């Protein structure tokens, strides 16, 4: 049965330069859905801050969205 | 509940932002907002990059003070929960 | 990608906040896209399912509660993009 | 470079915005410029203005047009640069 997984990540593992903040983030992952299709799919998603650089020296700090999986379900 | 934070851009100018002062943390339903500060303590002298609210992060929970962990970056930042937490930082 | 006709497609359909009730809480726009996902999906390698892998916000201009009027920038409120799980 | 409009907060201090001045967009789609405003008893009573996001009703729109025939509030999009200082009506 669909189950929220918890993966963790980094960012010097995929960045470590490029983005001030943070080191990494929870992100999650999504299980078994039944009979039409279902995949056990993200149903609902969090935004995460992010301090990092915009394209030469110039430093940012936006709440990029969908960024962080909160809760899966079925197709 | 509500959560103010002082906020602060360096580069407030260029981006037509006004170059400190408040800022009011709204967010999601029943998630935690927190404060952050970054800057460049490269000469012994400090610069202040930017200050403001932050989105839910775990880095930040129940940390009452600013405070910068990384050891030597060039971009010193650090993380805190309640208000204006973010006046004050530091480095450890 | 597209979607005129199978596979993976990306239907556009629009809607009247009218059609819904919702026209009399808010005063622009006066519709949005409700877009989903249809199509078919190869085989992995479990099972793969047509699913949005992409939103994009909305612009509206509503009242709240208070009789008062908000502009926010409504976050996920069009399906952009379709890709298979 | 793309983008920047006219801003304005009828609502400005419980908000703790500027009442006015100029707003920059961010966002490649298309970005447009609103106003909103109230036209009750012979005063037009401007209630905000600033950046609007892709909303294609907006596309191709270098004037600020309010369509709609007998509203209570007001709504104009356009598209282009400051483009919504100025604002009009027809139907």
């Amino acid at each position: 049965i669909c189950c929220k997984k918890q993966f963790f990540v980094s960012f010097k593992d995929i960045w470590n330069d490029w983005i001030i903040a943070p080191s990494g983030y929870h992100a999650n992952y999504c299980g078994e859905c039944p009979s039409l299709k279902s995949c056990c799919v993200p149903t609902k998603l969090r935004p995460m801050s992010m301090l990092y650089y915009d394209d030469g020296q110039n430093i940012i700090k936006k709440d990029i969205q969908n960024m962080i999986v909160e809760e899966c379900g079925c197709s | 509940e509500t959560r103010e934070c002082i906020y602060y851009n360096a580069n407030w100018e260029l981006e037509r932002t006004n170059q400190s002062g408040l800022e009011r943390c709204e967010g999601e339903q029943d998630k935690r907002l927190h404060c952050y500060a970054s800057w460049r303590n490269s000469s012994g002298t400090i610069e202040l990059v930017k200050k403001g609210c932050w989105l839910d992060d775990f880095n930040c929970y129940d940390r009452q003070e600013c405070v910068a962990t990384e050891e030597n970056p060039q971009v010193y930042f650090c993380c805190c929960e309640g208000n204006f937490c973010n006046e004050r930082f530091t480095h450890l």
